[PDB]
RNA sequence: GCAAAAACA
């Protein structure tokens, strides 16, 4: 049996810093304060007084797909929070996807079966990590958690 | 969600597409608009950036394209279950500064 | 990291609950389990020599193995035959009390059991249907094939439903009732058939785990084999179940004495355990018990099957042309998994030697504690499945180390094989973990593996607060949760519970409510809570009546017998209400009839089970008398 | 009265409708009595949300009192089917019930509040303490009652004439006559196959693990999730 | 906000509507104005309050402002009544039938909110105070 | 999907030659186009006949293209793009593929091909609306 | 695109 007097020291991960890749924003979200009244109301509000113009655009999210955001604002505040189907609709949330790739694949497929050898891609630490957690720090003027209290009967 | 003065806050949307969902665990599309304090390339590589103008404000509205299952948004529905552990802490380290002399 | 580590008023024990990944998804196992489940079975026979040498060892069939060739600076499976017998019988000499009930369980109640309690066991492949069925189903299906296969009624005792199995087992020919006709080698393959699947909601590693269960044929021998294990380990000290944790942490030493403390867990626990090490074991304790010999054949026979398991190897491996993807069997095109392709038997494969996990979690314990009892072992040890924590009271390092070197080698004896770099050893005792309990000084702390849900759990108002107060009670009374802790759960789940009932914000039921005049008088209505810290542990309608919170006529309203709708410590009332190529829809409503006859008839089953001698048509014995 | 041979029925439709499956023995009913082809889902909590929100949600049982529409509101389905509001209806415009019964009911309830509000309990007094989980009873009874007899107890009060002579002496003497006084009300089998639990309740000594500072009587054990903790101790009175 | 948007934006039409909600005269909006308020007794006092309005500003059909409250006050003076209950007076603001949204007399917040700049129905700048073409173009 | 060879009785009928991003009748293309190439020789009439929609999305579908391709290169492409050009050929009945794109790969006198498209289009609304209206008006 | 040793789309 071996004794040590080094604590490990953990290997750091070279390569690209890893992105966001959460459900939402995190600490780089914000909100529009909306006159008082109902989601519809502020919905209907929000999109009667805004304009749209496109600052960055991602392949992976293409530009199109504020015609949906657009079109489901507008349904909403004309009371349908469902709507029907639009064109930008395809390419917004992959539908056909599965089939589109399966018949590429099976279309360009070329050479000799293999293993499927998956890998995990290796990312380092990113430097919006500290900043994140600097951030979500800030004080706030209003509580945020509304907990309704229990009863108190002993000390 | 509404401040203590009335006024609505709109974080953003969340659209759900078709979700022809069987498993549990199927993924679900959804398209997320956000609005957003401060944009970043690496740090937001898929998302796409609009400018947003109500009276005569500047906000930048995020919109990303996403599938997410049901028993992970089930799960991040009870995201208030996280305060417990940090409570614990606090309540651990007040309680030992009453039990040293009997004074809470 | 740095901030979970504090270093004033306040220790990193106690602040390492922080270290746990709450409230987020659990883990999720996609895709095929094809290569787990062909790595698992791969794995011993890679460790039964110290060179690895895998296509000698698929045909070794016993798993004994001589000394001078254990893998000491790695995994090493099998067992030694001697070292076995030795620590057999080591143990056996030792807690004697434990032996005498066991050997009370197994002349008096063992052959009590009902055999219908296999029903509260888990999913199970039916040989008749060709697909997974629930654990009652399976039972049902399977003793109307005895009995249409073997003519004598089976009795209510499961040794009777053991002794139609081994009967059955020797028929050349049998037919189910539809009409499939069953080989006798296709039922044995069947019954040596393991269903495999992935091992869902496993938090606490990186990769993905398969879990197999039995046939319901080979069940009722595993959990006769189960609940000798567990009566057996329910009374010795070195056991895993009860304080055992606590109770070892207040003791006091010599005040000039080197105290160790080991916390480690077992690597490849189910990859390096051989069911033959479990056989001798048995039979050791057995023999010098003084049970018969059908006992022993009784006792042996769940091994026996096991040691010829055909665990089914998933849906195939997936193989990659260019972006396409196939599921393809073993043994179609070469891969890493070539030198198990002669074993593979239809969709299924042959594995002699090898565990797997959800089958004996309790007979493996006992080897391992067995491996404990020895001479120079002289400290405490406490083994639960693949976790233990141990003791050194020695005097000298040298000797601190001789003892722990020795476990590690008594362990290696039997196949249990610990892994090196989990396994942590203080040279003054103190600091520990065993379990998902922390030790510190002479504190030890409770960290549960999940939080509370804190979320109704979804049958009716009453009984869903019920529960959530209980589980949180619980919570608390365990000491993983204290009064702040408790009270904030307590608020979240009301929370919660008020949101999944409709009584938060503007909705149907808050607005029939509100135009009815109807005044909100309970908490899923959308009243105040009356639960408080205190008072979790009371039924909200006793609670409400003493504060005057709930007028006496609303308690008749509510609590009326003639109610249109109708531990749970809820008293029932108009808020306990029921949320609204098969082939077997229609004889579970016909089951439904013979168990609405039931429980209208008899108080009696509401009290103990249906011990009536017979009783096919002559349920009419009881309804004659009834008039009489 | 006149509906004796109308239990028979069901035993004359089982022969007709359900036949070679009822004839198995009544030692089966251990077997089938959870026989359910509907698969044990691993969160039925997740589907609450849905249920609540499902239109007709509650599967009532066929019923005249209630109305099928009450003030422009769609109530049954016309087993039928109930809109979500029917029970809080109930609560206002319910059907009527004797006071005896609602006593019986909620017995075995009521037992666990003053018991816990004469307590005076004392004050609190912070420190270094160390609980140690120690198996004692749960909640108090009324009688003591051995293990393995509770059974036996609860067959005389509930089938006293459908009993066997080797029950009647391995029975817990002094509590039967107890039993009687408060299940009363309710020991009609409209409300019988659900007594039981209240029944058993009274006389149940169940063990569970609780922390135990001191030895922790059935009276101080009941309310240990808030007696006694890692700093804190109440000196209950 | 469709029937605000037209009695606002056009003063023929507001004419019209308030005549025929003071005179109980059939206009094209009854069933949306009596879907619009909840079962109420308010309808002798907003009765009241146009004959005093109408009398006071003869002229009262240029300013969208007094449009706006002449709306609300016809909205409720349509609406469909109780029987069984006696006349009370006007309220300041109303709520929707079925609805949690709020519309004031005032304007100063719910469905309609008339800024000095601007007046705003259901989120939407109706009008604007020097920039706008609600009269169009030739 | 899989083929269903058949005898078929063939219905010869104008179909779109290619799909559009916006249906818009002829008389407004020219006007529409204008708005989007060149907004700054146009009149107020000619923005009110062009559908302001197919503008949108012409102008973002041409803002990459109209660098890369000339000015009547680009017109052409737009027109395109909103412009039917239904052409006649023979079909089957109840198997309208809605355009001709795929009418040599789908279709033929010895078989179909199934296919699973829905009509994604506010044809089905625009039915609701008029109906209302016609019903509303009777 | 989500997600990791392959499932959804």
């Amino acid at each position: 049996w071996t004794q040590m007097k080094k604590l490990p020291l953990l290997k750091e991960k070279e390569g690209p810093p890893s992105p966001w890749r959460a459900l939402l924003l995190g600490a780089d979200s914000e909100y529009i304060v909306c006159p008082p009244g109902t989601d519809q109301e502020a919905i209907s509000w929000i999109h009667s007084q805004s304009e749209i113009e496109c600052i960055r655009e991602s392949k992976s999210t293409p530009a199109s797909v504020i015609t949906c955001l657009t079109s489901s604002l507008q349904s909403f505040a004309e009371g349908n929070p469902v709507r029907s189907r639009i064109h930008e609709d395809i390419i917004a949330f992959g539908i056909n996807k599965k089939q589109e790739k399966k018949q590429s694949a099976s279309s360009s497929a070329s050479g000799e079966w293999k293993r499927a050898e998956y890998q995990v891609e290796e990312m380092s630490l990113p430097p919006w990590v500290e900043e994140e957690m600097v951030l979500l720090r800030s004080d706030q003027e209003d509580n945020w958690i509304e907990l309704e209290k229990n009863a108190i009967y002993t000390e | 969600t509404r401040d203590p003065s009335g006024n609505c806050q709109f974080w953003g949307m969340v659209l759900l597409g078709p979700h022809h969902v069987k498993r549990d665990t199927d993924n679900a599309p959804l398209l997320i608009a956000e609005i957003m304090g401060e944009d970043t390339e690496e740090k937001y590589p898929k998302h796409s950036v609009f400018s947003l103008k109500v009276e005569e404000k500047q906000f930048l509205l995020s919109l990303k394209i996403t599938s997410f299952s049901r028993n992970k948004l089930y799960t991040f529905s009870n995201i208030r279950r996280v305060l417990i552990q940090p409570a614990s802490i606090y309540s651990q380290v007040v309680l030992s500064r009453a039990a040293e002399n009997n004074s809470l | 990291m740095n901030l979970f580590t504090p270093l004033s008023e306040i220790n990193p024990t106690t602040t390492q609950e922080l270290l746990y990944a709450y409230t987020g998804p659990a883990p999720v196992a996609y895709g095929t389990r094809t290569r787990a489940v062909l790595e698992n079975i791969i794995r011993p026979y890679q460790y039964f020599y110290k060179e690895p040498n895998v296509q000698r060892a698929l045909d070794i069939k016993t798993g004994c193995k001589e000394p001078e060739d254990i893998n000491v600076e790695g995994p090493s499976s099998g067992f030694h035959t001697a070292s076995v017998l030795k620590l057999a019988d080591n143990f056996f000499r030792k807690y004697r009390p434990a032996m005498e009930k066991l050997k009370y369980w197994i002349l008096v109640k063992l052959p009590k059991l009902k055999y219908a309690e296999l029903s509260k066991g888990r999913q199970t492949y039916s040989f008749i249907h060709k697909r997974n069925l629930p654990a009652p189903i399976a039972l049902e299906e399977t003793v109307e094939f005895l009995e249409q296969n073997l003519r004598r009624k089976i009795g209510p005792t499961l040794l009777s439903y053991c002794q139609a199995i081994a009967d059955v087992m020797e028929l050349d020919e049998t037919t189910y009732e539809y009409t499939i006709k069953f080989s006798r080698e296709e039922l044995w393959d069947q019954m040596r058939t393991l269903n495999t699947m992935w091992k869902h909601l496993e938090r606490g590693r990186l990769n993905r785990r398969t879990i197999a269960t039995p046939s319901m044929l080979i069940r009722g021998f595993v959990k006769i084999v189960e609940d000798a294990a567990k009566e057996i380990l329910e009374n010795v000290p070195t056991s895993g179940v009860p304080e055992k944790l606590a109770k070892l942490a207040s003791k006091q030493t010599f005040h000039t004495a080197v105290t160790g403390e080991l916390s480690g867990d077992q690597e490849k626990f189910n990859e390096c355990l051989d069911p033959d090490a479990m056989r001798l074991m048995w039979t050791v304790f057995l023999r010098k018990l003084g049970c018969p010999d059908w006992i022993m054949e009784l006792f042996n026979i769940p091994f026996m099957v096991f040691k010829s398991k055909l665990a089914d190897m998933g849906e195939g491996l997936v193989y990659t042309k260019g972006k396409l993807t196939d599921r393809k069997p073993l043994g179609e095109m070469p891969s890493e998994f070539d030198d198990l392709v002669r074993n593979v038997v239809g969709n299924s494969i042959s594995c002699r030697l090898g565990m797997f996990m959800g089958m004996y979690n309790l007979t493996s314990t006992l080897l391992a504690l067995i491996s404990i009892e020895r001479e120079e072992l002289t400290g405490s040890h406490v083994e639960s499945s693949d976790d233990f924590i141990h003791f050194f009271n020695c005097k000298t390092h040298e000797e601190m180390f001789k003892q722990a070197e020795t476990l590690r080698l008594t362990l290696k004896l039997v196949g249990i094989n610990m892994s090196p770099s989990k396994c942590i050893l203080i040279s003054p005792a103190g600091i520990g973990e065993f379990n998902s309990k922390f030790h510190h000084r002479d504190f030890v702390g409770n960290v549960a593996t999940e939080l509370p849900a804190l979320v109704p759990n979804g049958t009716n108002p009453m009984t869903d607060l019920a529960m959530g107060l209980n589980v949180i009670k619980h919570s608390v009374n365990t000491g993983q949760m204290n009064l702040c802790t408790g009270a904030l759960a307590m608020r979240i789940f009301n929370h919660a519970y008020k949101y999944a009932y409709m009584a938060l914000g503007v909705t149907r039921r808050t607005r029939f409510m509100e135009e009815n005049a109807i005044t909100p008088l309970l908490t899923n209505q959308g009243a105040s809570p009356v639960h408080s810290f205190s008072t979790m542990h009371l039924d909200e309608v006793a609670l409400r009546r003493h504060l005057g919170l709930l007028d006496e006529e609303t308690l008749r309203r509510i609590l009326n017998p003639n109610n249109p709708v109708t531990e749970d410590y809820s008293v029932p009332s108009c808020f306990k209400y029921t949320l609204s190529h098969k082939a077997l829809l229609n004889k579970e409503e016909r089951y439904q009839r013979v168990t609405s006859i039931i429980n209208k008839l008899f108080p009696e089953v509401l009290i103990q089970e249906a011990s009536a001698p017979g009783t096919v048509e002559s349920l009419k014995r009881r309804l004659e008398l009834v008039v009489e | 009265e006149c509906t004796l041979r109308a239990l028979v029925e069901e035993y004359n439709g089982a022969c007709k409708e359900a036949p070679k499956e009822m004839s198995k023995q009544f030692t089966d009913y251990n077997t089938f009595k959870r026989y359910t082809t509907s698969k044990k889902d691993h969160a039925p909590q997740m589907r609450l949300v849905y249920s609540v929100r499902k239109p007709w949600p509650i599967s009532m049982t066929p019923s005249k009192e209630i109305p099928l529409v009450f003030n422009g509101t769609k109530l049954k389905d016309t087993r039928t089917r109930a809109n979500i509001v029917v029970p809080d209806y109930w609560s206002k415009y319910g059907s009527q019930t004797s006071l005896e019964v609602v006593n019986a009911i909620l017995y075995a309830e009521d037992l666990k509040v003053q018991r816990f509000f004469s307590t005076e309990w004392g004050e609190i007094r912070y420190g270094r303490m160390l609980p140690f989980r120690k198996p004692v009873q749960a909640c108090p009874t009324i009688e003591e009652v051995n293990p393995a007899s509770i059974p036996h107890t609860l067959l005389q009060v509930f089938c006293p004439q459908y009993t066997t002579l080797d029950s009647k002496r391995k029975a817990h003497m002094g509590a039967v006559e107890k039993l009687k006084r408060v299940m009363e009300p309710i020991c009609k089998v409209q409300t019988q196959e659900s007594a039981v639990h209240i029944a058993r309740s009274l006389i149940d000594s169940n063990k569970k693990w609780l922390p135990t500072v001191v030895d922790h009587t059935p009276r101080t054990a009941e309310m240990a999730h808030f007696l006694c903790s890692k700093y804190h101790y109440v000196h209950t009175n | 906000k469709s029937l605000l948007k037209s009695t606002i934006l056009h003063a023929e039409r507001c004419k019209e509507f308030v005549g025929n909600m003071l005179e109980e005269y059939q206009d094209p909006a009854e069933t949306t104005v009596q879907s619009l308020v909840p079962i109420n007794t308010w309808g002798k006092s907003a009765k009241r309050k146009l004959q005093e309005e109408i009398t006071s500003d003869p002229d009262w059909h240029q300013c969208p402002r007094k449009r706006a409250k002449m709306s609300y006050l016809a909205i409720i003076a349509g609406s469909i009544q109780d029987r069984d209950k006696k006349q009370t007076n006007v309220p300041r603001a109303f709520m929707l039938r079925g609805s949690q949204i709020e519309y004031d007399m005032k304007a100063t917040r719910g469905l309609v909110v008339d800024t000095t700049n601007r007046i705003i129905v259901g989120g939407e700048t109706v009008l604007r105070e020097g920039k706008g073409g609600p009269e169009g173009y030739v | 999907g899989e083929i269903r060879y058949g005898r078929m009785l063939p219905f010869r009928k104008p179909v779109q030659a290619c799909p559009t991003i916006e249906e818009v009748n002829p008389a407004s293309i020219p006007h529409t186009l204008l708005q989007v190439f060149c907004p700054q020789y146009t009149t107020l009439d000619s923005k009110r006949k062009a559908h302001m929609g197919a503008v949108e999305k012409l102008k973002r579908v041409m803002e990459p293209i109209c660098k890369v391709q000339t000015q009547e290169s680009a017109v052409h492409i737009a027109r395109s793009l909103i412009d039917s050009n239904k052409k006649w050929l023979p079909t089957v009945v109840d198997h309208t593929p809605r355009t001709a794109e795929m009418a040599h790969f789908l279709c033929s006198k010895y078989h179909y091909v199934h296919t699973n498209t829905q009509d994604l289009s506010d044809t089905r609304s625009i039915d609701n609306l008029c109906g209302e209206l016609v019903k509303r008006s009777l």
